[PDB]
DNA sequence: ATCTGGGGCGGGTTTTCCTCGAA
């Protein structure tokens, strides 16, 4: 249950940085080294997600990978990316924080999970339009 | 064998870097064995190099020896201290090779006469006849003290960009916060004193006459640490500093006082000062103290108010 | 015979190293095997050598001995070591070889005269009528302590440049942080008397008049090593100790205190002490206990506050 | 009898040695063959020789006995224990060589009234008229714990120089860090005993008035074994020793308890031990453990707190 | 399939090293003895690569050895490098995480792999220049 | 096969003693009694290789002995060898290994051709010395 | 050349004799049933010769026996002998380790040509101090 | 995020002993 209240916040993570195309959240989470720099990048991170749900430029989904898999559709900047998994819920959030309050190192296994997310996509998006 | 320790606070600073990876620059940061009220544990912390320090002593003390009659060499009369280790510094400053160990004195002599910078902060030949010569003044990291459960140090990226109007640009700066200590050391009993032994050869008279200025100089470049110059990156990232408490010492015979780690740490060298006077045989041990974050001191301390102060008795 | 054990503590630190790989200084490390819960595992921790102790205290016995008035060899005299292995020392020295064994007592007497350290020392001499004397102090490496399941030590690397102006300079340097602890031996119911068998030969009443005086010379050099003032690269990587906790003890049979791996040994060894003086039938058994971590002690034995104050005491 | 079985943990040592190759120390190591989960496999592994331990038995013996006034011989004096094997022997120590068989019994009564060594440790003359006598201690060599399938050992190299100020000096030793184990055996009720077959010589007599020091001093003997105090190149390679488990048996017939190989070898043998009185038809059979690894015990047995207690208990 | 991974986790340590034309990551990653220093290699070379991604200088490409390979291109100071094979996704990094909390064996396996895969463009690319 | 890739191994092993001066990595290896002995000094010998190709005093070259056979120039102290073959390559090393974990015999096979190649050649290079 | 291959090695394997005073290289050599068993005997004679090079024990001379003749003189034990002829060279060697991968019969020749060779000198030698 | 630098040298072990006796 800890890796998947981790995966969940990685894909949070994924879904804030193709949504705004700026690193600096997820660099600011892999580097915390206090409980006020995680929680501030999980706010941080929320408001922008919030912003793309209000302007439907970030939406849940399926998808079949032949089962369907729930994802999270994001638009940003005329790019169409697709992150496959759920958003964190309030408690993983809580509970997240309650692991971070024991270890930080948790906060650096999210986002080198979130920056693996990302950089898959950013590669097979990249490829498609080569082709 | 002048000895302290002394505590600085800083603010917003980025004095050192290393490799950098991408558009973010890399403060250095090292690990520290912490002690809680748990345990042992392990910790990263930033940390400032002791060779930026040093080098930061050698350039003023040159600054300081050009604005009198000492010497100073034709390589580190530019601000490049590699002193005579390659060959190629020994023809561009006309100094011939060391023969053999019987001229090995000899060479160490002409090479202590052209440079007080060689000399002050030893210098070291590898060839057929190396030779050596340890520095006369020491240094170590700028740690945050380990002082309680919690280190009160702080480090973060920041963010840039650079205008354009053409665009086709954004660079990361990382910027740390900690209250520092560190311990310096400078034994004046064997400036402008040969360490090669062998017999006497011609000019140590004139080495002999200048030791009184040498020790001047040397004593006097302690103020450029003192006061603070010293780090890169000055020219944007400016550091507020502001001095917290200091301990230095003079005696004749080997010491150390101790690090700042505790809100207690003048009592106990001096205790240990006093005490140390007599087990080893000595004639002379005195302490100052320039306090100003009202921690404990104890009795029998001189007490001064600046720097300044400190520098003009010491040169006394 | 004074037996102790020590548990130093030292942040961003390089006092010993290996070899070098391309443009990289190693540290030295070693092999040691650890007990945790599952059971037995096998790590690589840092290490300082048993040979850079040995030197630091026996450049302090030189020093001291000069001072006081006691004899001192003459490539002794400066701070080589190689005492009398061969036949160069004793020429440039100025002693006679030995004949055959029955004049061996003989050559060690006049050896055992001229220089001090090669008394307290020992030392060995190679040749037809070879010779040789166990040293009168012993030491070991200085190990992090094996507790717990996470040995609380840490090393890395750093990069560090050598500014120029004329690019035609680069060097990594190892760093290691620790929780390091050891144990010494000396005993002094052996110094100034000589350890090969033979009929008495002239000079051994000089020995009987100096015996006091070497005794507390070697007492008195300790007090290096429990200070702090050993290795080397301590120009500009000058390290960061503290004493956390000292046993030291004086009986008059062989006896070893536990090491200073768990949290409890010092009481351990207060209760053996007295049933080893019952068991051996001794006749004197004194501890003395340096505490400032705050662990379990024991009762009926000394709490000093100062390194300076056990020194005083063992000369007492 | 005695017998026990002891397991060590050493860090960083170099006990025993070996011919060295070039500028580099050789540590003893051996082959076992040892039990994996896929079979059996042979392996290198190092050893601590058996004759090392024997001798300092023999030396704390020596001391003991000297101190107690127990007679001890002239060459054993010294510790040179080439006991009255050679020519030269007897005639320093001012015995005559034995004619014919019938004189037997007189040599070795003359030879043990002379030298408890000779006595507590067996010896052996060749000649004429050959004489034996086996020792009362039994020892084996120290291997490490061949436990599962990794065995905890390791061995390395290290690297030392010997500096000088006229180069014109490097040596490498071996260092290792194992868990040692070993058994020992020793019986008290042959002690004071001739064992040639004989008629009774005058002497006897005060063979038997002295068995009493003699068994009190040679169960104190073992303590030196017991608490790690053996082994060469202690001067600047002093271990770091630690005793994990220990069991030990008096009995009246023969038994020899478990190696400490596995895990559980304490209840094992207590359990044989219950059985072996019953099989053998004894009269006494008493079992003492040391247990500081937490290892399984069973029930109703004694649990001693250290080494001198057991000592203490023996004795009496 | 543990070799399948180690082989990808190898082209990746491979890429690494030749855009950065640094070996100090795969000697680092080869000397390892815990997950940590592993791990930091792991991020490390993933951001060194997503540097080199976000440039256009690293880019996965077909090659015909007459099948098509999986490749990738690298230019690093105008050499041009390819690595003939795939890139690890995020599962063979938590796959090869696992493999490394069982025996951290599998991290010197990989940097040998990866040394040798480097040492041989880099051959090749001497020889032709000279030529 | 085999014999091709023990041949390479060779080769390397004698490149690295060349240029090392020193035999202890060629005796370890013909000493070896297990995989672990095998495979430090292939990557040691490696090392030691990868100093002296960052150093440009160890290059892959042809020399016409009338076809050119490739062969690697060693330059160590100011003596010149030059060891005719291949280097080998990541596959004949993985192979290498895997007939070293069914057989050691191989290791002393690599190891006295290795040192039959630097006998040859330093003999070569005293006697034109001498000439 | 075949003759004079194993001629060469002959006195390889006499002065390697002469100056260990050690039988057991040229026993091992005449009693060589593989390639293997010849070319360690090769090895160890010729760093036998190495240490006698080095410590100038053994050194090439010219004697006249009214023509110079090539010789090698060689000190051991206070004893001085003089094999005459060449030292082999490195084709030597290899040519003589061509001949022995044909046939080991050229091992067993040059074995009992240098022990001809050693025998006539000691008992010249012992005669010599007998006078 | 653009450059440029990527280590130099002296040392690489000395001694003492190399099995006694009964069958």
């Amino acid at each position: 249950e800890k890796e998947n209240i981790i995966g969940r916040i990685a894909n949070l993570l994924a879904v804030g940085f193709l949504y705004s195309e700026s690193p600096t959240l997820v660099d600011r989470f892999a580097n915390a080294l206090s409980k006020e720099a995680v929680t501030k990048v999980l706010y941080d991170v929320q408001r922008i997600v919030q912003m793309g749900i209000d302007r439907s430029e970030i939406a849940t989904t399926t998808i079949t990978i032949g089962k369907d898999y729930p994802a999270v559709n994001v638009n940003s900047s005329g790019a169409k990316y697709t992150v496959v998994g759920y958003l964190p819920t309030s408690q993983d959030i809580e509970d997240f924080l309650r692991m971070i309050e024991e270890d930080v190192y948790y906060a650096r296994k999210a986002g080198a999970l979130a920056m693996s997310i990302a950089n898959r996509i950013k590669l097979g998006s990249k490829q498609s339009k080569s082709e | 064998m002048i000895s302290g320790s002394v505590r600085f606070l800083v603010n917003l600073e980025s004095l050192n870097g290393v490799e950098s990876i991408g558009n973010l620059t890399k403060h250095r940061t090292a690990p520290v064995v912490l002690k809680t009220s748990t345990g042992y544990l392990v910790r990263y912390v930033p940390v400032i190099s002791g060779e930026a320090l040093a080098h930061a002593y050698q350039a003023s003390l040159v600054d300081i020896a050009k604005k009198e009659g000492l010497p100073v060499g034709s390589l580190s009369s530019q601000y490049e201290f590699i002193k005579f280790s390659t060959d190629e510094a020994l023809k561009i400053e006309g100094i011939k090779e060391p023969k053999d160990y019987n001229d090995a004195r000899r060479f160490e002599v002409e090479v202590m006469l052209k440079d007080v910078i060689a000399d002050v902060g030893g210098f070291m030949y590898a060839g057929g006849a190396p030779v050596r010569r340890t520095s006369r003044i020491k240094l170590g990291y700028m740690i945050p003290a380990l002082r309680g459960d919690e280190i009160p140090a702080q480090l973060e990226a920041q963010f840039h960009v650079r205008f354009s109007n053409k665009p086709v640009a954004i660079f990361n700066v990382e910027v740390s916060s900690a209250l520092y200590t560190f311990s310096f050391e400078l034994d004046e009993d064997l400036i402008a004193v040969p360490s090669t032994f062998g017999e006497k050869v011609k000019g140590e008279e004139e080495l002999e006459r200048q030791k009184a200025k040498r020790v001047k100089s040397a004593i006097k470049a302690l103020y450029s640490l003192l006061s603070g110059n010293f780090g890169g990156k000055r020219s944007r990232f400016l550091p507020s500093m502001k001095l917290m408490s200091l301990v230095v010492t003079k005696t004749d015979f080997p010491f150390m006082p101790e690090p700042a780690h505790d809100d207690d740490y003048i009592k106990t060298t001096i205790m240990r000062l006093g005490k140390a006077k007599g087990v080893l045989n000595g004639n002379l041990a005195k302490a100052y103290v320039i306090n100003n974050e009202g921690i404990e001191v104890g009795e029998g301390v001189t007490v001064l108010s600046t720097v300044e102060d400190l520098v003009v008795k010491l040169e006394e």
